[PDB]
């Protein structure tokens, strides 16, 4: 099955328009940003806010949000499902709802 | 556009 976290090419605000109606913290998804060509962010529900977070990428083509790196998006989000996206407040990704 | 990590 394809993941459903993929938007592909969405505006930040359409993003956060479609997040905010979502009843969980935590709901996300990966979008393709409009601010370069063929990069990504991350962008997730948190309280009455939609935070977001751009994926950056290393030399070796690594991806990361902070310091840990990883070999895929997959990977990344996977992680993120049981490590808090932040250090400083406790925000589990989990898969929108249709 | 904002990002929590920059
Ligand atoms: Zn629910």
């Amino acid at each position: 099955k394809p993941h459903p976290w993929f938007f592909g090419k969405i505006p930040r605000a359409k993003a956060e328009e479609m997040l905010s109606k979502q009843r969980h913290d935590g709901a996300f998804l990966i979008r393709e940003s409009e601010s370069a060509p063929g990069d990504f962010s991350l962008s997730v529900k948190f309280g009455n806010d939609v935070q977001h977070f751009k994926v950056l990428r290393d030399g070796a083509g690594k991806y990361f949000l902070w310091v840990v790196k990883f070999n895929s998006l997959n990977e990344l989000v996977d992680y993120h499902r049981s490590t808090s996206v932040s250090r400083n407040q406790q925000i589990f990704l989990r898969d929108i709802e249709q | 556009x904002e990002y929590i990590n920059q």
